[PDB]
RNA sequence: UAGUCGGGUGAUUAGCCAGACUCUAACUUAUUGAACGUAUU
């Protein structure tokens, strides 16, 4: 998961106000390209390509009704209730299949950088970061918990074999420093690193790359 | 069905059931009639209609229990990727009612059969009743009718 | 009537059938035409105009299902899932919708098969009955034939009524006019698990005749097939071929001229032999001269068999022995059918006697095989070697290219050859409450098996209960945690990978390769 | 690709031409009764 700067807010999240509007009164078509500026097109939590995507409530409409309509607590979360059922990470799982948890023992992308607290090694497992005790080793471990990054196999799978698949690529760079300046090795480390912007799984691409 | 209170009868009994469910189906976006034992339900709304069937099911037990059930094997879904029609009539993809395709060609082909005198008496009588129907249905229909073979034949026909 | 004229006119086939049967021409060959039309299409297979096939499949509280619906696809269907995930129950629904139409084939009024009233109901169902609900496409002019087949739980004092009619309906089309015209008749089989049994040629199944037209409908939905009935009609097409004296003449011919090549090339040890058969030859021209169709059925047979199941190159009929063995060349070596491997011997049974069938049911077809049917196969896979999961749908397809094969299979072998909207999924956690089956997100025709292992069977491609399957991965961390030096633990671990993996692993290479990165990143992070 | 919709042609329930559509997803139905259309009055 990634940093994510949220910049400006939509304009109709003003009309609605908490106690009286529901959710399934608002109008999503409206929330959604406001997030894919933000989001590029990827979840935020697991970073796959969107395509079957819902609106997620980070601290939840049950628990937290006062936060509802509130631009800082809305995400595009990959899944969805309507088209499919059984969807085992990220939002979906949050809910339903991760049990019991504190919402403030989670990694927030918007507020948070999750490097700091998150480590993607090339095996494909997300672990916590090295070297973190207490609270900072409590969140680390809910959030890879409660979003199931590693437990979600489509997800474990998909992830280890985008990394696999570029540690050639990796390898032979990282050779080819003995040789050249400074300046053209530091222009194609900028380079790769530029192209994986538009690539899923794009944290762990960087951790292998940098 | 063969009596003629039953109509009645049969609409009185449905009447709690449809205020439920078209109150339901109202705040969804849902359209929803009832002919008889059909049940119809549209909408423009993607991923909505795969809950109705749910909702009915429940709906009938409680009002009704075991008496009233749904016949599972009729339940069908459709959108204008595929053929719709509502009791006989098709909905084309223009939004408009239409007798479809068969059917206009069916006719076109009695006429054409008229036009060389090659009607039966059944037959004629049959085609002018279904023009009647056409005429209720898809006016439009009729218009183009003539146009392609003489008002004179078809008011000929028609008288 | 008027109305029934007008629909058999528009194409409707019941319509054309009620006429015919009360006026008893015209509508005869109306129903006729539309049974047995069809064209050969640009790959030389012919097509019928008016294909059969199941269309949907309804079940409600029926064993762990609640209330579930199939869309089939009219050509492949591939369901899987978890043992326990009601991939059988599905086949067994199904194979007893079938066995409806075979009745009827077989008589007028002719009883299917029934849901168990002890198994069948889902335990925990407040009503306590069960559906099963089928519609079957025939062509244009009959596009939906629906078939209910229900049950009551046994205690229960509502009985809850099956509907077939439909069924009878339409098998009596069938029964009608092949009793006027032979017309070509669809197959319907289930292989299930019991297919896979012990073999002996010493029992012989004396009740009708492996001859007549209708005994392939004969357990055609009983689960195991019925390969004795194979080997005894296969026994019997070898007799009369060879009791056909002109074949036999051409045979003799054909030996003769062999054997007169041999004289010819220097060997004069035949000449003896040649001399022999040329009497023989010429006996039997002077015995009075008159091709048997029994002698195309049997070269149909065979080239499926040996099309089909890749280890049998020939099979035929000795007796000289004194009794009537059906030998093969299985990988070269000529061997009897007692001796084949188990998975060798109910791959064979399974094409042999799915073969003979549509030769019994098809002798209009140029290609017998060509014909129409819905076919059931549980676990596909059963006895096969990898390398063969590779070959056996693409051969099955390939042998009978217009019957609907509904398949079940525990193996991404069998995946990687089939296209992914021919594949239905249960859902993960599905507790027999999902109302609706779907396709996988992945295209699996073509993918690696790996992929398909963690993709769409939800497997890990490495053992998770295994320590080593670990190691790599402790071993990248360890070096992380060294700033990227090799430490004493990091170094321990590298030797255990080493030893247990060896020197040419992917695992000892994986791990090379990060040593080589991490060392050159700590480089240029120390130059920074 | 396929299926669907159907404006036109066509001694016409066919065939052919034109244009369009695509929630995993139509399968055209039943009278003498009831209602509706038309005729009759
Ligand atoms: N009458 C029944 N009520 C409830 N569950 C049943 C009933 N009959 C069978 N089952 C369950 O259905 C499953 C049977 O799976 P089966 O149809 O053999 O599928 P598969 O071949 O995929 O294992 C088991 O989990 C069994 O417990
Ligand atoms: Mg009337
Ligand atoms: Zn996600």
């Amino acid at each position: 998961m990634r940093e994510l700067a949220r910049l400006e807010r939509p304009e109709i999240l003003d009309q609605y106000i908490a106690g009286q509007n529901d959710w399934m009164e608002i109008d999503q078509s409206a929330v959604w390209p406001k997030l894919t500026e933000m989001q590029g097109g990827f979840c935020a939590y697991c970073e796959c390509r969107l395509n079957r995507c819902h609106i997620e409530h980070f601290r939840p409409r049950g628990k937290f009704p006062a936060l509802t309509f509130i631009w800082n607590n809305l995400f595009g979360s990959c899944g969805d209730s309507r088209k499919s059922g059984g969807w085992s990470r990220c939002g979906i799982y949050k809910d339903n299949g991760a049990g019991a948890y504190n919402a403030d023992d989670l990694i927030k992308p918007d507020e948070e950088n999750p490097d700091d607290y998150l480590l993607f090694l090339t095996t494909g497992e997300v672990v916590p970061a090295i070297g973190l005790t207490g609270r900072a080793l409590k969140k680390a471990q809910e959030t890879i918990r409660v979003f199931n990054l590693n437990g979600d196999i489509k997800l474990f799978g998909s992830r280890r074999t985008a990394v696999q698949a570029i540690m050639p690529n990796v390898e032979y760079l990282y050779t080819l420093l003995e040789e050249f300046d400074e300046d053209d090795w530091n222009e194609m480390l900028r380079d790769e690193l530029e192209k994986i912007e538009s690539d899923e799984y794009k944290t762990a691409l960087k951790h292998a790359w940098t | 069905v063969g009596a003629p209170s039953s109509p009645v009868i049969s609409n009185f009994c449905m009447y709690e059931f449809d205020n439920r469910i078209h109150a339901a189906c109202k705040k969804v976006e849902i359209t929803y009639t009832r002919y008889a034992d059909d049940l119809t339900f549209s909408s423009n709304i993607p991923d909505v209609l795969k809950a109705v069937p749910s909702t009915l099911e429940v709906l009938l037990k409680d009002l009704f229990g075991s008496a009233l059930r749904l016949n599972h094997s009729k339940t069908v879904f459709s959108s204008k990727a595929h053929n719709r029609h509502v009791t006989g009539i098709t909905i084309n993809n223009e939004e408009t009612l239409s007798l479809g395709r068969d059917r206009k060609r069916f006719i076109k082909h009695l006429i054409n059969q008229y036009k060389y005198g090659l009607l039966d008496n059944e037959d004629k009588a049959y085609l002018i009743g279904l023009l009647a129907f056409a005429s209720h249905i898809e006016p439009s229909f009729i218009t183009r009718m003539n146009e392609k073979y003489s008002l004179e034949l078809m008011e000929r026909l028609r008288g | 009537t008027k109305q029934y004229e007008r629909k058999a006119k528009g194409g409707n086939l019941l319509s054309a059938f009620e006429l015919y049967q009360r006026n008893s021409g015209e509508w005869f060959e109306m129903c006729r035409d539309y049974i047995q039309d069809g064209h050969v299409d640009e790959s030389g297979i012919f097509r019928p105009d008016n294909a059969f096939y199941l269309r949907r499949l309804t079940l409600k509280d029926f064993r762990r299902f609640s209330l579930l619906e199939i869309k089939l696809e009219e050509d492949l269907t591939v369901i899987i899932g978890n043992n326990g995930k009601g991939k059988t129950s599905i086949l067994y629904a199904i194979a007893k919708t079938l066995s409806w139409f075979v009745a009827n084939i077989l008589k007028e009024g002719g009883s299917g098969q029934r849901l168990s009233e002890m198994t069948d109901i889902k335990n925990d169902a407040e009503d306590r009955y069960s559906d099963v609900s089928s519609t079957f496409f025939f062509g244009k002019g009959l596009k939906s034939v629906p078939i209910r087949l229900s049950r009551s739980a046994l205690g229960t004092a509502e009985r809850r009524d099956s509907e077939v009619k439909p069924a009878k309906d339409l098998a009596d089309i069938w029964r009608v006019i092949n009793e006027v015209n032979t017309i070509n008749l669809p197959t319907f089989a289930l292989y299930n698990v019991e297919r896979s049994q012990p073999f002996n040629r010493n029992i012989k199944d004396n009740t009708g005749r492996r001859e007549e037209r209708f005994d392939a409908y004969s357990q055609t939905l009983g689960g195991a097939g019925r390969f004795d009935h194979f080997v005894e009609w296969y026994i019997y097409l070898h007799k009369r071929t060879v009791s056909d004296i002109s074949s036999s003449i051409k045979e003799l011919e054909q030996q003769v001229n062999d054997l007169q090549r041999t004289v010819d090339g220097g060997m004069v040890s035949v000449k003896s032999l040649l001399e022999q058969m040329k009497f023989k030859l010429s006996e039997a021209i002077e015995r009075n001269d008159a091709v048997l169709t029994e002698s195309v059925q049997k070269s149909i047979v065979e080239k499926a068999i040996c099309s089909v199941v890749p280890s049998i190159s020939n099979i035929w009929v000795e007796m000289i022995t004194g009794s009537d063995l059906v030998k093969v060349t299985n990988d070269g070596h000529d061997v009897t059918i007692d001796q084949l491997s188990d998975g060798q011997r109910v791959f064979l049974s399974l094409v042999a006697d799915l073969a003979r069938r549509m030769v019994m049911l098809n002798p209009l077809l140029e290609n017998p095989l060509e014909g129409r049917g819905i076919v059931l196969i549980d676990e596909i896979e059963l006895h096969l070697h990898p390398k063969w999961q590779q070959e056996v749908i693409l051969n099955l397809r390939s042998a009978f290219p217009n019957i609907q094969f509904i398949i079940t299979t525990h193996s991404p072998i069998v995946l990687s050859t089939i296209e992914k909207r021919c594949i239905r999924e249960f859902e993960p956690n599905d507790d027999g409450d999902q109302s609706f089956l779907d396709s996988p997100d992945m295209q699996t025709k073509g993918s690696e098996n790996a992929q398909i292992l963690e993709q769409v069977m939800n497997v890990h491609s490495t053992p998770p209960g295994i320590a080593e399957s670990h190691w790599l991965g402790n071993f990248e961390l360890l070096l992380l945690d060294n700033s990227g030096e090799l430490d004493n633990h990091s170094q321990v671990l590298y030797d255990q990978i080493k030893a247990h993996f060896g020197i040419d692993s992917i695992e000892l290479k994986k791990a090379d390769s990060l040593i080589r990165i991490n060392k050159m990143k700590n480089k240029l992070n120390k130059i920074r």
